[PDB]
């Protein structure tokens, strides 16, 4: 079975399964736990950074595409550096030609449609890296969940990689309570750090370990690492 | 898209055959019979028209082309192949000499042509080599008459007579019996209706026969007057009451 | 402009002056027309501003990347080649630049290569380049010697620059001079021609016709 | 234009060519060696467009020396003029092309003789005793059409050359700055270090 | 996708051998034999034409002798149309050889080009290779007479006497038997005709079935000719050579 | 300016009894300055005979150029190429760069080696075939050339008589023009043999 | 077969890992990064006494700022090396400064998987990932002393110390208990000697070993063999004294 | 447009193609390059499957680059002819931009890269060759030998071998050459190499040529008798004991 239809995008399963999108979809899980949560006035990006050695550092994965937008990645880095790369030129390109910010909403389709034309032709491969895009827009606060398949969609919260489902549950019944921390940044922070550490078991967030952004009404797009985010272990 | 197949699809086995090449010609031997024959003034190329229904006109289909005035083609094998090599002879006989020279080829180096079209659908990525073979006739100034046969190889060779298809071997053999080089154009097709009457199971007439000759020129088929230089084509069709007439003497 | 630079016993002499002007607007009195290609590798600049600066400052690059590829500092032919083919490329176009490329190697030894945007390449001991080259040339022929010593050749160019500097609109400023050795090039100073041919008028008995 | 002569003696091609090299209002060189080596027997010196002038000459030398490598023998002179000749008259039809003028001269090894070869940028090429481009030859043939002998030594070439460059000294507008001299014959190429007062 | 039909015909085994050009050359084995010998005033190529029949045209006939220039002439052996797609190309070389040098081309120089094409269809494209061998004759005026021989593999080589086709075995053998430095064309003639006729797989060796070609230089003249042996000119060499 | 008055030269064509003859100067010159007195103007292939006036590099191309064709077509026809043919190859051959001629004035000259009738051609830059029965003109001495030959030209003159005629034309042609000259070459052309003779003319 | 850029069950791309295996197989390469500078060493490993051991170039130069250490097939570096050159000089004619050594790198890894045969987002023409992974090592102002480990992947890694090539999983090790925020250049430089020459199948000498360091002062400098020489003394003596 | 992926990774980390390319080497015929004080000398054996050839004129197994330069390999003839003529393309160029020679490690790098490429390019498949050059660097009077092979890899040996039974010839050389005291001459240098392809060679006057290169473009190859000469000298050797 699935050995015969799984040596590329352009053959179909039996079943209408996709098996190299599958495989690419697990490289995701395989990848550390991050976490993505917004109230009416913010949006969070909280990322466990992964180690190789103790002697190594721990990968970034957050990327800022633009004053007003930046993702989380779970899986390749190389394909979340490519993808976060197209997001900044369309972004910029909405600056410069129409002098407007592009909206969420549209960045997740443009993402959508760039990574379906990688599951439909020979020769390439599917992306392999989850994304969590927030932003702050004209409609205000977003969150986006982007999976390799082109599949997009718009949350309150959610969370990808190694154990994220932990996270996830928690996000799914402190719904009603998050959603409505708006106007306290440091809450809604803490609100993320308090659903990813629903996702740890080998260790627990340190200060060279943890990894949180934040954007809204006022603020734009922002990486904090290390000691600057100390005040949340 | 894109035809990614830029690698060939006609390669060496083992023992070095071309496998390619060999399943071609088993696709000719298929094919109806089909053969030529040199006389010292003409050359007579013809096959059975093997109409595949009674509600077909066996008329709009010609196996015997012209390719220049001077030259004419039949074959064995797929016919759509046959077709399309022709539509391109004849524009090769342009392209690569009459707009270069003012003149239409002679016979062996349009033959030359057609040959290499074919040689490269045995070598050019993502392609099957032509299944047919066949049998071209015409005359030149300087060469005189010449009957080719040009094989899915590309390979091709001049003969005095010889047949290709279904009963090629028979064929073949009856007509080393029958030729001579001192055969005037009549007796050749005179020879050539006989060959094909062993080859044909049902009826044998000018409906279900196909023939041509390269002979003299005939000015009353160029359509025009005041060139004494232009006398008129060589190839002629003949017609199905100028076959019957013939197979009453048979 | 007046752009001049010789070979002589201790080295090469490349002296310029600094004046920018579009067509009698003085633009500048403080330009650069002495490219530091790196610390071995003089250029100097007359003609377009733009195009000298531009393609000077991308030979270094290209030096640089020669001595990282072969490990060992590139020629002072090859490194005026490598322009000079360049700017042939562009035959043409518009370019214009008359450059004096200098260098002073282990194998070649103080060496001045002229390159100009027609796509000449000449390897010469003299050569001054500018609206103010022949009042220059006028000074450097008569004064030149190979033996000169260092301090006399720096007076040399110094002082021709300041010929050139007087009789042409276009010359004038200060003049930038370099000495250049195997060892590298050492600058040798900004000199303003405004207090330098006073004290040159008066110390040298010159510019007689000059009131001072 | 640049003075560039060339004269087929006896046993032997010699090539003159002016030293100078004037951009503009000054003379910035005054020892300038119009010419290049193509082969140990072949020698062309040229005449042109500022920068064209030598880009040719050395894209030429390339060639012959890359042909000579790969075939480890060395081409006629007739074979080596032929390839100039097509590359000029390629370069005359193109987008930018090559304002040069040459003049060739070789000793062909297997005839054991001298050839000169006069080649223009159309690529228009022609075998001479002896020849020019430019104005060169307007003040120069007279003197050859006379004094010249296909015996002549190539001492006796020398004088003759020496006539005509100091006709041109006389009757031409501009200052040269004399000749470089080099004779080709079945020996190689040398310079004749002495015509500054030969 | 299309992978999955690629045969791959440009890659090593793992000894380290070519496939294609191993079985193109098992190829070639079966195709009539062509022989080539080199004299001291001349040089003889002579081949078996491979399947016949009586009426077979062979006054206008030709499949193994091709002139490629006026002084260079190959013997073929192997698939007909790949040779003539091979001839071709070799004729407009020499002649871009000869406008731009005005000489003729040298004999090597146009064998190391048509073998480095050959070589090519080895290394990429994914194309097969061309089913054929190639036996030069030429001259020129650096190595006067020369014999070469090229292969699928773009490999070339000079000979004194050598066979390409079937039976090169058998023929190589009696060739290093018989050939001799100081052998003259008229006697490189015979031995040509002796080695095919004893390596023949048909009953006799007549003349329908052979082609012929001498490339001499006339004494009474100073320049080089090449004449393709006409069928009554094979007919009557045969006769004279004791094989009537 | 005019690329076919650079190096000036003629070339001219007549058809005589049984015969042809193609005759030109031996001229190259750069303007005023004469260059070569052997610069020949008349080239062949097999028995096709070809003049070319005009801009020599291009003169010296169109040789090498045809003789290159010519080569590849006796490999390919197995005989020597005819001279109706080889008017037809030339024609196509200058059309094919219609936009960026080659400028030169070609003349074809030979007897068809089986009619054994004589042929001559003149054409234009670009082509155009001029297929005269009498004569052809070609050169910066045309506009003499035809009135030369206008004049002393009469049909089937035998070879000795022919000589006398083309070359009177060519020469006195020549005379009436700065362009023309320095050395002249006459062929009689005939089915088996071809004579080729060089005349004595004025050297200014 | 199987295209060149595919995924296993995994989730990982056959090719990039098939690599790492390559990778495995080649020398040994050992960086240190102390705040005094970054150490590069590497096991020559000559196939053949016959072999002139110098000719071997594991470490190269980038930029004055830049040096790299190599381990696997290193013929498949020289072309990385070149991007890299040719990038940091780039850099400093477009900016008129020293090109981060992080964005070297990341430049660096942007040619990994720019590989297939027809691969639909650019025009990725290589047929295979790189056989070999590389420690770059360098200086800037804005982030001092730094190594990377930039793998056939595409990614980079930061390391206090890393080792690489066939004695990496061992050598690591004795990295991870030896290393310490305050180690000196010095220490560096004996304790690269010393795993080297633990891993080392032949006995570590100043021919078959090679050190290089790069410091903000004198920038990158490969230790002439004198140089490790004494080095290579001073460990023994270290070691023999307890 | 064939660009398909011949030179690729195998779960055990290896390219095959590139392994099967040096399989081709192996029975290339043998080449041997040692160098002395002042001189490389190259050897390379004669094959014999087939003996009746025309040694005029038939391709000789050392090439020259340039006047100072040559190689030699081991692998595919038809193969060999397209990194030598890319060679000797690149050695003009070189003196044409850089208005000087290439050094020996130079052009030797500049072959290595060309095979490198072949190994990581779609629709090629590696070269089946590997080379020995050798030369003196322009003005230089240093030997220099190099080796390529067709993973890319190259680097400069005191006396290396190649092909077929080089594992034979290569012990001799590391138990016969000493890098204290290299053959001081142009003629010891020359035995030591004709003595190691005797090793292999079995009685081979004709099925061994040799070509000795000194500084400053003086290269050329021994004849027969000349090679023959030194076979003599060293059977004598062997009997003398
Ligand atoms: C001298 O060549 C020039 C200078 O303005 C430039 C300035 C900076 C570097 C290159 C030299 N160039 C000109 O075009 C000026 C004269 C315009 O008439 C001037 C001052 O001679």
């Amino acid at each position: 079975f699935r050995n015969n239809y799984d040596g590329d995008t352009v053959t179909f399963s039996p079943t209408g399964r996709l098996f190299q999108v599958e495989y690419a979809l697990e490289a995701i899980k395989q990848g550390s736990v991050t976490v993505g949560l917004r109230s009416n006035t913010h949006a969070v990006l909280v990322a466990l950074k992964r180690n190789a050695d103790e002697l190594s550092s721990y990968q970034k994965k957050i990327i800022k595409c633009d004053e007003h937008m930046g993702l989380s990645l779970a899986g390749l880095a190389p394909d979340a550096r490519v993808l976060s790369n197209y997001l900044r030129q369309q972004c910029n390109y909405s600056s410069l030609v129409f002098n407007r910010k592009l909206a969420v909403e549209r960045a997740g389709h443009l993402l959508c449609d760039k990574a379906q034309k990688n599951t439909q032709s020979y020769g390439g491969r599917p992306y392999g890296v989850g994304l969590l895009i927030i932003g702050y827009d004209k409609s205000g606060a977003h969150l986006l969940e982007f999976q390799p398949s082109g599949n997009v969609t718009e949350l309150y919260g959610t969370a990808i990689g190694a154990r994220s489902q932990g996270a996830k549950t928690y996000l799914e019944r402190t719904l009603d309570t998050f959603i409505k921390i708006d106007g306290n940044p440091d809450e809604l922070i803490k609100a993320g750090v308090e659903a990813i550490s629903q996702s740890l078991r080998d260790e627990s967030l340190t200060v060279d370990n943890l990894s949180i952004a934040i954007v809204g009404k006022d603020t734009p797009f922002t990486i904090y690492d290390g000691e600057a985010v100390a005040k949340y272990i | 898209m894109t035809d990614r197949y830029s690698f060939s699809l006609t390669t060496f086995s083992p023992s070095g055959k071309l496998g390619q090449i060999d399943y071609a010609l088993t696709a000719v031997k298929q094919g109806v019979t089909s053969l030529g024959i040199k006389a010292t003034n003409g050359v007579v190329i013809a096959t059975e028209k093997k109409s595949s229904s009674p509600l077909a006109m066996s008329e709009t289909l010609s196996k015997v082309s012209l390719l220049t005035p001077d030259i004419g083609a039949v074959y064995s094998g797929m016919g759509p192949d046959y077709r399309v090599l022709v539509d391109k002879s004849r524009k090769v006989a342009h392209t690569s000499y009459k707009r270069i020279y003012g003149e239409y080829p002679p016979t062996k180096l349009l033959v030359s042509e057609v040959a290499k079209i074919m040689q490269e659908a045995t070598q050019s990525g993502g392609v099957r080599p032509f299944g047919v073979s066949l049998l071209i006739a015409g005359h030149d100034e300087f060469n005189g008459f010449s009957l080719y046969q040009v094989d899915p190889s590309g390979s091709y060779f001049p003969w005095k007579a010889t047949a290709i298809g279904k009963g090629s071997v028979a064929a073949k053999t009856f007509l080393e019996k029958r030729w001579n080089d001192e055969l005037e154009l009549e007796d050749a097709i005179h020879i050539a209706l006989l060959t094909l009457k062993e080859s044909v199971e049902g009826e044998f007439n000018g409906d279900t026969i196909e023939l041509a000759i390269i002979g003299d020129e005939n000015p009353d088929l160029l359509g025009y007057t005041g060139i004494p230089t232009d006398k008129g084509p060589r190839f002629r069709k003949l017609t199905s009451q100028e076959i019957n007439d013939r197979l009453e003497a048979l | 402009t007046t752009t001049l630079a010789f070979r002589f016993q201790g080295g090469i002499i490349v002296a310029v002056d600094s004046r920018a002007t579009a067509g009698n607007w003085v633009a500048s009195q403080t330009v650069k027309k002495v490219i530091e290609i790196n610390p071995f590798l003089l250029g100097t600049m007359a003609g377009g501003a733009a195009d000298c600066q531009f393609w000077e400052t991308w030979l270094g690059s290209q030096c640089r990347l020669h001595e990282l590829r072969e490990k060992e500092r590139i020629s002072v032919a090859a490194a005026s080649k490598i322009l000079s083919n360049l700017v042939y490329q562009y035959k043409g176009a518009g370019l214009s630049m008359g450059t004096m490329i200098c260098g002073y190697t282990r194998k070649e030894g103080p060496t001045i290569y002229y390159v100009d945007s027609d796509g000449t390449r000449l390897k010469g001991d003299i050569f001054c380049v500018g609206s103010g080259q022949t009042f220059a040339y006028g000074v450097l022929d008569s004064n030149y010697k190979w033996d000169l010593s260092v301090e006399d050749a720096l007076y040399l160019g110094k002082r021709s620059i300041l010929a050139a500097a007087h009789r042409d609109a276009y010359s004038g400023g200060s003049v930038n001079l370099y000495h250049v050795t195997e060892d590298g090039w050492i600058y040798h100073g900004n000199h303003d021609v405004g207090e330098l041919f006073w004290k040159v008028k008066e110390e040298e008995g010159s510019f007689n016709n000059v009131i001072g | 234009m640049d003075i560039i002569l060339g004269i087929r003696v006896q046993d032997s091609v010699i090539l003159a060519s002016s030293k100078a090299v004037t951009r503009g209002i000054s003379v910035l060189k005054d020892s300038d060696d119009k010419t290049r080596q193509l082969s140990p027997h072949t020698l062309m010196s040229f005449a042109g467009e500022a920068g064209d002038t030598v880009q040719f000459a050395e894209y030429i030398q390339a060639n012959i020396q890359l042909y000579s490598i790969r075939e480890d023998y060395e081409l006629s002179p007739q074979a080596v003029s032929s390839f100039v000749r097509q590359e000029l008259a390629k370069s005359i039809r193109s987008r930018r092309p090559y304002q040069v003028n040459v003049l060739i001269g070789g000793y062909d090894k297997k005839k054991n003789k001298p050839e000169l070869y006069q080649i223009d940028y159309l690529g228009t090429k022609v075998e001479l005793p002896y020849g020019a481009h430019g104005y060169s030859g307007f003040y120069t043939f007279s003197l050859l059409d006379h004094h010249y002998r296909p015996d002549m030594t190539t001492e006796e070439g020398l004088d003759l050359l020496k006539l005509c460059v100091q006709e041109l000294e006389k009757r031409m507008p501009m200052d040269f700055k004399g000749v470089i001299v080099k004779i080709v014959d079945k020996d190689g190429i040398r310079q004749v270090d002495d015509f500054q007062a030969q | 996708g299309s992978r999955r039909y690629d045969s791959r015909t440009t890659i090593f085994s793992p000894e380290g051998r070519l496939y294609q050009v191993e079985y193109a050359l098992e190829s070639i084995s079966h195709a009539g034999t062509a022989i080539g010998i080199m004299a001291s005033d001349g040089i003889v190529l002579a081949a078996e034409r491979k399947v016949t029949s009586t009426l077979l045209e062979q006054d206008t006939s030709t499949e193994k002798l091709y002139k490629l220039n006026d002084k260079i002439a190959v013997a073929v052996a192997g698939l007909t149309a790949d040779a003539e797609i091979l001839i071709n190309t070799a004729r407009i070389h020499a002649q871009n050889y000869l406008k731009t040098y005005n000489e003729d081309i040298p004999v090597e120089i146009l064998v190391r080009r048509l073998s480095d094409i050959k070589q090519g269809y080895t290394q990429h494209g994914g194309l097969r290779p061309f089913g054929v061998s190639f036996i030069y004759a030429g001259y020129d005026d650096r190595y006067g007479y020369q014999l070469y021989t090229s292969n699928p593999s773009g490999n070339y080589t000079g000979w004194k006497a050598i066979s390409v086709g079937a039976n090169t075995s058998a023929a190589q053998t009696l060739l290093q038997m018989d050939y001799k430095d100081d052998m003259k064309v008229d006697d490189a003639i015979e031995l040509a005709l002796k080695t095919l006729s004893k390596t023949t797989d048909s009953s006799a060796l007549t003349y329908d079935r052979l082609e012929f070609a001498t490339i001499r230089k006339g004494a009474n003249d100073g320049e080089v000719y090449q004449k393709i042996f006409k069928p009554q000119e094979i007919k009557d060499i045969l006769v004279k050579t004791g094989i009537t | 300016s005019d690329p076919s008055s650079i190096n000036g030269g003629i070339v001219v064509a007549m058809t005589g009894k049984d015969c042809v003859a193609i005759a030109c100067d031996l001229r190259l010159g750069s303007q005023s300055l004469g260059v070569s007195n052997k610069f020949e103007k008349i080239f062949h292939y097999g028995h096709v005979f070809l003049g070319i006036t005009g801009l020599a590099t291009d003169v010296t191309t169109l040789n090498e150029m045809f003789r290159y064709k010519t080569n590849l077509y006796k490999l390919k026809e197995e005989r020597a190429i005819e001279p109706e043919t080889f008017t037809q190859l030339v024609s196509s051959s200058l059309y094919e760069r219609r936009f960026g001629p080659y400028f030169v004035g070609p003349v074809v000259a030979g007897i068809n080696s089986k009619s054994g009738k004589p042929f001559i051609a003149g054409f234009d830059l670009i082509g155009c075939i001029d297929e005269a029965k009498d004569f052809i003109v070609s050169g910066t001495a045309s506009d003499q050339l035809f009135g030369m030959c206008e004049s002393l030209y009469e049909p089937n003159l035998e070879p000795e008589d022919l000589f006398e005629t083309i070359s009177q034309a060519l020469l006195n042609a020549a005379d009436r023009d700065a362009l023309s000259g320095w050395g002249a070459v006459v062929y009689i052309i005939k089915k088996d043999e071809v004579v080729k003779r060089y005349l004595k003319m004025r050297q200014d | 077969d199987r295209g060149v850029s595919t995924f296993s069950p995994e989730g990982r791309l056959f090719q990039v890992e098939y690599s790492l295996e390559a990778i495995k197989l080649g020398s040994t390469a050992i960086g240190i990064a102390t705040k005094e500078g970054v150490v590069l060493g590497v096991e020559k490993r000559a196939t053949s006494p016959l072999l002139e051991s110098d000719s071997i170039e594991k470490i190269v130069e980038i930029d004055r700022h830049i040096g790299c250490a190599m381990s696997g097939l290193t013929a498949d570096a020289r072309s990385m090396i070149e991007h890299a050159r040719t990038a940091a000089v780039t850099h400093n004619l477009y900016y008129d400064e020293d090109i981060n050594v992080e964005s070297l790198t990341q430049s660096v890894c942007d040619l990994a998987l720019r590989f297939g045969e027809g691969a639909s987002g650019e025009e990725r023409l290589m047929s295979r990932p790189f056989g070999v992974a590389l420690l770059i090592a360098g200086h800037d102002a804005d982030d001092g002393y730094q190594l990377f480990h930039a793998e056939p992947s595409g990614t980079f890694y930061r390391y206090n110390a890393k080792a690489i090539g066939s004695g990496s999983e061992g050598a690591q090790a004795e990295l991870l208990n030896e290393w310490h925020s305050s180690l000196t250049l010095k220490e560096a430089e004996l304790l690269v000697l010393k795993i080297l020459k633990q891993v080392m199948e032949e006995k570590l000498d100043e021919n078959n070993a090679q050190l290089s360091c790069i410091t903000k002062q004198d920038g990158f400098k490969i230790y002439d063999n004198e140089k490790t020489a004494e080095l290579i003394k001073e460990l023994k003596e270290k070691e023999a004294a307890e | 447009g064939y660009d398909r992926a011949l030179s690729i990774f195998s779960p055990d980390g290896h390219i095959f193609q590139v392994e099967y390319a040096l399989e081709a080497v192996k029975r290339g015929t043998c080449a041997v390059g040692v160098k002395g004080k002042n001189c490389v000398v190259l050897g390379c054996e004669r094959r014999s499957t087939l003996k009746l050839q025309d040694t005029r004129i038939t391709p000789s197994k050392v090439s020259k680059i340039d006047s100072h330069v040559v190689l030699s390999f081991s692998g595919l003839n038809a193969d060999s002819r397209i990194l030598i003529e890319k060679a000797r393309v690149e050695a003009q160029s070189h003196r044409l931009t850089l208005e000087d020679p290439v050094t020996v490690e130079y052009l030797t790098r500049y072959v290595a890269g060309v095979q490198q490429r072949y190994t990581q390019s779609g629709g090629v498949r590696p070269f089946g060759v590997s080379t020995l050059i050798a030369g003196f660097d322009p003005r230089d009077d240093e030997p220099k030998l190099y080796q390529t092979e067709p993973s890319g890899i190259y680097s400069s040996w005191s006396a290396q071998t190649i092909g077929r039974n080089s594992k034979t010839v290569r012990e001799f050389l590391e138990k016969n050459y000493d890098r204290k005291e290299p053959p001081a001459t142009v003629e010891e240098c020359v035995k030591l190499t004709v003595r190691s392809l005797l090793e292999v060679v079995q009685t081979g006057a004709k099925n061994i040529e040799i070509t000795v290169v000194k500084p400053d473009s003086d290269i050329v190859a021994l004849s027969s008798e000349e090679i023959n000469q030194y076979v003599t000298q060293i059977e004598q050797e062997k009997q003398e004991q």
